[PDB]
């Protein structure tokens, strides 16, 4: 038996050294849709006719908090990324939390700038790993050295918060 | 033990006999798993908050941890469990939540009490209680 599986999807963009204002951001339940996020409204909202109905309305609530707090880092982060050449840049995190048919658990996040993957992180571990070229080497230096000045309890505590959300929503179903 | 705030005038001694008449804010229960997430507002550098945790097979077995000023005062006595057992401060919104996070076994169900003092008496924002059972549904 698969996985279940909670994944957030969240992406911020910059242009001329602007990073813009609010973020976009989306969730998948079990591979499929359950929340979107009205940038405009800065509301995370039910996606389906399952997550409407069935999911409690404090669903919402806590995720768009949590959405906030995710999405400003995320801001935050692309502020701190050298990048002066003109154009849209974007950079996307996406944050996913298993649990397994034994029960075992697994988290990891991942994040992409200009759609390149250079830098992925184990939530369980605290172990990263970063693709094998200059390019995404100098990027991930950019970001970990940023968030450098409770590494572990920051991490352990995204996990934490994923898991007991992915527990809740399968009980709702 | 004492919990709560001496610049608030607000500190209240532990008595860990009276948690179970506490009416907490928010009560819920688990089956496999214990993550426990507290969310508290305002907390002031002096404020001690914390978490106490009773055995499911014994109520007069109860550990405690302890935060004040950002900072684990007080461990549980038993860590080997502790997967997370600590707080962390938000930053868009003035709140420290206290994490507690544990493998699930006969030593750890029970239930776990987020404590704060208010008006010098002991208040349970929030009580998880945690039992076994199959993560995976
Ligand atoms: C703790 O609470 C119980 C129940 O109210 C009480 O009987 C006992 O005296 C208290 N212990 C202390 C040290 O105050
Ligand atoms: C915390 O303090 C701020 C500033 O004094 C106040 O606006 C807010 O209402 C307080 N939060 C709560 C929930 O007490
Ligand atoms: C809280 O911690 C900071 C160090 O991070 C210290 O400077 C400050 O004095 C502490 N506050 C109290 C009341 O202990
Ligand atoms: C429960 O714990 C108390 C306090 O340690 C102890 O006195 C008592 O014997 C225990 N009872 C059982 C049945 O384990
Ligand atoms: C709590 O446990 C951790 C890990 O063993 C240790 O580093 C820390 O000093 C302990 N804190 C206290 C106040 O006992
Ligand atoms: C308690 O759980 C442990 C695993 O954590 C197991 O090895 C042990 O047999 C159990 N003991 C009892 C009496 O349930």
């Amino acid at each position: 038996m698969e996985p279940h599986s909670l994944r957030y999807n969240l992406m911020v963009l910059s242009q001329d050294e602007s990073v813009q204002s609010g973020f976009l951001a989306e969730g998948h339940l079990d591979g499929q849709p359950f929340l979107r996020y009205d940038r405009q409204k800065r509301r995370a909202k039910p996606q389906g006719q399952w997550a409407e109905d069935v999911l409690g309305a404090e669903t919402w609530d806590t995720e768009t908090e949590d959405l906030t707090e995710n999405g400003q880092d995320l801001r935050r982060t692309l502020t701190h990324i050298k990048d002066q050449k003109g154009g849209l840049h974007s950079l996307q995190e996406i944050r996913v939390c298993e649990i397994h048919e034994d029960s075992s658990t697994r988290g990891s996040r991942h994040f992409y700038y200009n759609g390149e993957l250079f830098l992925s992180q184990n939530l369980e571990t605290q172990e990263s790993t970063v693709p094998q070229s200059s390019r995404a080497q100098t990027l991930a230096m950019n970001v970990t050295n940023f968030w450098k000045e409770k590494t572990k309890t920051h991490y352990r505590a995204m996990q934490a918060d994923c898991l007991q959300k992915l527990q809740r929503y399968l009980k709702s179903g | 033990v004492d919990l709560g705030s001496k610049s608030s005038n607000s500190t209240c001694r532990l008595n860990v006999t009276e948690l179970a008449s506490i009416h907490p804010g928010e009560t819920w229960t688990l089956h496999g798993m214990c993550i426990s997430i507290c969310y508290y507002e305002n907390v002031t550098e002096d404020e001690i908050i914390g978490v106490a945790f009773t055995w499911q097979h014994n109520e007069s077995v109860v550990d405690l941890w302890l935060y004040q000023n950002d900072t684990v005062i007080r461990n549980f006595s038993d860590i080997t469990t502790n997967i997370l057992q600590d707080g962390l401060k938000m930053r868009t919104v003035p709140v420290t939540k206290l994490y507690t996070s544990r493998m699930v076994t006969n030593l750890t169900v029970g239930r776990y009490d987020c404590l704060r003092c208010e008006n010098g008496t002991t208040k349970i924002i929030e009580r998880l209680y945690v039992r076994l059972g199959s993560l995976y549904p």
